[PDB]
């Protein structure tokens, strides 16, 4: 399973450019796709979404009318076209796959990203901490808070935890509050209620150091929260 | 010579077993449950209708979470349903369209199917790619497969129309044990709650009890007058029920080694396709080929209700693990959920 | 509904679309059930027209034919014969060169099987195409061994035509209620290529009758 | 105003019955049962028939109220135009139905395999659209709509409508004859007498219960009288009402046992 | 033919030596099990519409 995207480079303000991503190793037509960007030193930010069958398309408010998303199933490619490029679009772009049915695990594989440089009613997710000093063998807890209840009337809570290690793309840990992802050790646990959530690590090795992010999936436009760093 | 001597010896033991089980019949079940209040009247109603199959349904099976279910039809498709919302999760196309059975794994990771191709196929539901793919094709039988039931993720039990049941190892692909004692086609299976012994019924009008580990036959039950088409355990694990083509259902006991009750009526002249119990064990549901289902008081041999709403033969039915709903399938290509 | 519920609904709609397309494709094909004896001669028919049960596919003048052979299933056939309740035609192969041979005479076994299939409750209005194979060996053997061996009450001339007509009449007379189904009879041999045309002509009548029923006037 | 007491009662009595049958047909085909490529025609027929019968009932009630309870209201003229539309559409579907049957016997393989899936909807939409166009150009140029009339143009459009009806009758007869000849020449495995009876019943009902009203209304009045109106109108409406009510029995109820 | 008869005789011999209990005790056990699980049976006693998933 892999996703490799290309395009990228340095462009002058006012220009237009196209970014491509090619998938290999899975059933591409039965998946939905997201574009997610990260600033040179800031956190994550959601850009656009296209659905399986090409029936539903969603844009953020900073790019609506300037960006376009498309896909080509027979050749297994995803496209994002950009026009009227300002200096705030300098970032690194990632492609993300997700599938939706009863019991699925969305947001479970990310690409590697491409770099773009340009020369010169929303839920708020809060992480009040940063840069916790830790030693191996101890136990750690992280907290998050929302401005609106994420508990729907059907008994679901839509809160996601993500881990990004230095030099690497983010990896999913817990998808729907208290659900553990495939291939993840049982050290990690998640809990919470209503508007207040927490993540717990029991006894930690030296590989689980990085930045931890939280995301909501109750409604669009899919807000993030500035992460918390674990330092050794 | 010795053949006739052995025949006489064999005839001399059926008399002994009959006399042995005639001496432990002091009372009757109707004579003991004559002083309890009857369940008044069951008025059930359709709550959901699942549409999408284009030919006649042959089998169904509930999942252990009581929300997901699997169905099989002659159109060549295997469909997985979410019953709370009435929308489809997976649709699986089959190499052979002559399917007669299907099962669901207790873990929820696998499904199974089979039919007139004499092969049992196992399907994996959870892969890194988003599709469903075949894991094993078990091929050792000489007749059509009539039923199958999982024991865990690596063991399965099958019954065939070549007068044989079998126990398989999925990883290797071989059958560790073969059960051979019947005389006709075996039509139905049932696993005990502790997964240590199982019962089977065949076209010789007999039912047999087996041991999975040792691999031999323990007890034989003979009451019916035609083919046996359905079988099911009591929730306790100490009794079971059977349905046949002679328009009767029967209740058999294990520790007393004989029959306890018959369920029949003079206005019923067709056969029974399926049987199931309620969570407490007080109601017994039976499916008939006069297009409707009947509810029986299992302790008093009385009819407490009718389930009508199908336009053709009722092929299969099932009760959830929490006991909240009942599901019926039919030859009219519809599934219904009653509560 | 939440966002994920809407996504699930879209998934279900696409599944439904694919199912409908597959059903529309499958409803336009001609399905045939092949029956006969072990030595009757069906392999020659399969060759000329192209464990478990076997499936054959072919095409002739913009029509798609699927033929199903169930000769390997040696068990109670009252338990699986209702799977083929909706089927366009039944092909029945009989060899008319084994009246002299004995397994019980073979011809009487063939008659018993034909009688059991013809008067079933699942095939009340289903057409039967009857093939009578190996006429060369019959014409050679009719001169030495008499036909009275099989039919004691024949009382007729001993030649090819009279014997063939007698056997055909004996087979066609086993159809109780011969007012709700049709029986087609053809005389074939090993080297003969006209049988596909015979099957096509038989099936055209069934198609005409079925699409008069879709329009209301039966 | 004195010898027409019975025909209006008959019209009311035989039009009240038809609404129940057509409503049952619409409800049953809507959700109760399934649909094939032939059901669309039955739905369209039932809808047109329902509209026609409802307008007939409204006129009958208006007349009765303005007679027994003389102080009453007036029925707007525009409504009349709508009635005409239904009638014409009601006469189109039948012919279409006949044509379909003929094809399904003269070209069976094409009908079973190569036929398109949305032909029924296209044909029904086109026929309704043409009927509406003709009805509107009849009403506008001849005083039924809120405008000024004319003499020559009303006759021209009335004559065009009569030509359309005659063409429909000829199409129906030709298709029925072709089907009968094809069955007669060679056929094996069909109940013949029932087919002949059904076909002749359809043709006779169409001829003796559909056309007289239209032929009168669009041609006889212009060609010819004091008895031609009053002594001919109620019998014509009686006959059209009878055909209108009798269609659902023939095309949906006799077939289903 | 002799082998089949021998196998049948041995199987009947194995099946004719089993401990059996009375029908009265078995019926009493069945009745007790049904009586001890009556409340936790939604089909026998309907549940209110606020706790019914299929509604
Ligand atoms: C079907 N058409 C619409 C009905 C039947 C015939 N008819 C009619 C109309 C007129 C007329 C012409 C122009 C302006 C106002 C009235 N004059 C006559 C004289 C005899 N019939 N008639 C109306």
């Amino acid at each position: 399973v892999q996703l490799v995207e290309s395009g990228g480079g340095l462009v002058q303000p006012g220009g237009s450019r196209k970014l491509s991503c090619s998938a290999s190793g899975f059933a591409f037509s039965s998946f939905g796709m997201h574009w997610v960007r990260q600033a040179p030193e800031k956190g994550l930010e959601w850009v656009a979404y296209i659905s399986s069958g090409s029936g539903t398309i969603y844009y953020a408010d900073t790019v609506k009318g300037r960006f376009t998303i498309s896909r080509d199933d027979p050749k297994n490619t995803l496209f994002l076209q950009m026009t009227s490029l300002r200096s705030e679009d300098t970032a690194m772009y990632y492609c993300v796959r997700s599938i939706y049915y009863y019991g699925s695990s969305p947001f479970d594989f990310w690409g590697q990203g491409t770099t773009l440089t340009v020369s010169s009613s929303d839920i708020v997710m809060t992480q009040a901490t940063s840069s916790v000093p830790v030693t191996p063998g101890e136990s750690v807890s992280i907290s998050c808070r929302s401005s609106k209840s994420l508990l729907h009337s059907n008994g679901n809570t839509y809160l996601y935890w993500f881990l990004q290690r230095p030099g690497q793309s983010p990896q999913l840990l817990i998808y729907r509050m208290s659900n553990l992802a495939s291939g993840v050790p049982d050290r990690f646990s998640g809990s919470g209620s209503g508007t207040a959530f927490t993540l717990t690590i029991s006894r930690l090795e030296a590989e689980d150091v990085g930045v931890y992010y939280c995301m909501q999936h109750l409604e669009y436009p899919l807000t993030f929260g500035a992460g918390t760093k674990l330092e050794l | 010579s010795e053949l006739d001597q052995l025949r006489q010896e064999a005839e001399q033991l059926k008399n002994q077993i009959r006399d042995a089980r005639k001496a432990c019949a002091d009372a009757t079940l109707s004579q003991i449950t004559n002083n309890i209040d009857p369940v008044g009247r069951i008025q059930m109603r359709t709550r959901r209708t699942l549409r999408g199959h284009l030919a006649k349904i042959y089998a169904m099976h509930w999942g252990t979470d009581s929300r997901l279910l699997v169905s099989a039809s002659q159109d060549g498709k295997l469909i997985i349903w979410d019953s709370y919302t009435t929308n489809k999760v997976h649709a699986i196309p089959l190499r052979s369209s002559w399917v007669m059975t299907c099962a669901y794994a207790p873990s929820g990771n696998y499904v199974a199917c089979g039919g007139l191709d004499n092969i049992c196929s196992i399907y994996n539901l959870k892969t890194r790619e988003g599709n469903v793919r075949v894991s094993r094709e078990l091929a050792g039988h000489t007749g059509y497969l009539s039923c199958c039931r999982f024991l865990d993720d690596n063991q399965i039990v099958t019954s065939s129309g070549d007068t044989t049941c079998a126990l398989w190892d999925i990883e290797t692909g071989q059958q560790t044990t073969t059960f051979t004692g019947h005389t006709g086609d075996v039509m139905s299976l049932s696993l005990a709650p502790d997964t240590r012994l199982f019962v089977s019924g065949a076209c010789d009008a007999s039912a047999k009890l087996w041991d999975v580990r040792e691999g031999m036959c323990r007890q034989t039950f003979t009451g019916h007058e035609s083919d046996i088409n359905a079988i099911c355990f009591f929730p306790n694990g100490n009794a079971f029920a059977t349905g046949s083509d002679d328009a009767t259902c029967r209740l058999f006991d294990l520790r007393a080694d004989q029959e306890l009750m018959t369920y029949s009526h003079d206005n019923i002249i067709c056969g029974i396709t399926s049987v199931s119990f309620s969570k407490s064990g007080r109601l017994l549901l039976a499916g008939y080929d006069d297009f409707n289902c009947n509810v029986w008081d299992a302790l008093k041999a009385d009819r407490a209700g009718v389930l009508a709403g199908h336009d053709n033969r009722v092929s299969c039915l099932g009760v959830t693990d929490d006991g909240m709903a009942v599901a019926t399938g039919s030859w009219d290509s519809f599934l219904k959920i009653w509560n | 509904l939440s966002a994920e519920d809407k996504a699930a609904v879209e998934r279900s709609k696409m599944i439904d679309r694919n199912l409908r397309e597959d059903g529309e494709k499958a409803a336009r094909e001609v399905k045939l059930l092949l029956l006969g004896a072990g030595e009757s001669g069906k392999n020659t028919i399969v060759k000329q027209m192209k464990t478990g049960i076997v499936e054959t596919h072919f095409t002739f003048k913009d029509l798609h034919f699927k033929m199903f052979d169930v000769g390997a299933q040696r068990s109670e056939r009252k338990k699986w014969i209702h799977c083929f309740e909706g089927v366009t035609a039944i092909i029945f192969c009989v060899a008319l060169s084994d009246y002299d041979l004995v397994l019980m005479n073979r011809m009487h076994a063939s008659m018993k099987l034909f009688d059991s299939i013809c008067n079933n409750k699942w095939f009340t209005d289903t057409s039967i195409i009857l093939f009578l194979n190996k006429k060369d060996l019959f014409e050679e053997k009719i001169k030495k061994s008499p036909l009275t061996i099989c039919y004691p009450e024949y009382a007729g001339s001993n030649t090819y035509e009279e014997a063939a007509a007698y056997i055909q009449c004996q087979f066609e007379d086993l159809n109780k209620r011969k007012d709700t189904k049709e029986i087609y009879t053809h005389f074939t041999c090993s080297t003969d290529t006209k049988n596909v045309q015979f099957v096509f002509d038989a099936v055209t009548d069934v198609i005409i009758k079925n699409n008069l029923k879709d329009c209301g006037l039966f | 105003g004195k010898e027409t007491l019975i025909p209006v009662f008959l019209i009311l009595f035989i039009a009240l019955v038809g609404l129940v049958g057509n409503g049952f047909v619409l409800w049953l085909l809507g959700f109760r049962m399934r649909r094939n490529a032939f059901s669309v025609y039955v739905l369209s027929l039932a809808g047109a028939d329902f509209l026609f019968l409802c307008f007939q009932i409204i006129n009958c009630l208006v007349y009765l109220s303005n007679f027994f309870c003389s102080i009453s209201i007036n029925f707007p003229s525009f409504f009349t135009t709508v009635m005409t539309c239904a009638y014409l559409a009601g006469l189109s579907m039948l012919s279409t139905v006949s044509t379909e049957r003929c094809l399904s016997v003269l070209w069976p393989i094409w009908y079973r395999c190569r036929r398109p899936r949305h032909l029924s909807a296209v044909v029904c939409v086109l026929l309704w659209a043409l009927s509406l166009l003709l009805s509107i150009l009849e009403g506008k140029f001849c005083g039924f709509l809120f405008s000024d009339g004319d003499s020559g143009w009303c006759q021209t459009f009335d004559f065009i409508t009569a030509a359309w009806l005659i063409f429909l009758f000829m199409v129906l007869c030709g298709s029925s004859l072709a089907l009968l000849v094809r069955i007669l020449c060679g056929s094996r495995g069909l109940p013949l007498t029932r087919l002949y009876l059904t076909i002749l019943l359809t043709v006779l009902v169409f001829l003796l219960c559909g056309l007289p009203f239209g032929i009168q209304w669009f041609l006889i009045l212009w060609i010819w009288s004091d008895v031609l109106f009053c002594h001919i109108h109620p019998v014509s409406v009686v006959l059209s009402s009878l055909n209108s009510s009798a269609n659902p029995i023939i095309y949906f109820f006799v077939g289903s046992f | 033919s002799i082998a089949q008869a021998r196998k049948l005789v041995e199987q009947l011999k194995m099946e004719a030596n089993i401990d059996r209990i009375k029908v009265s005790k078995a019926a009493a056990d069945l009745m007790a099990y049904c009586e001890a699980h009556a409340k936790e049976d939604p089909l026998l006693t309907p549940v209110p519409a606020s706790e019914n998933p299929f509604r």
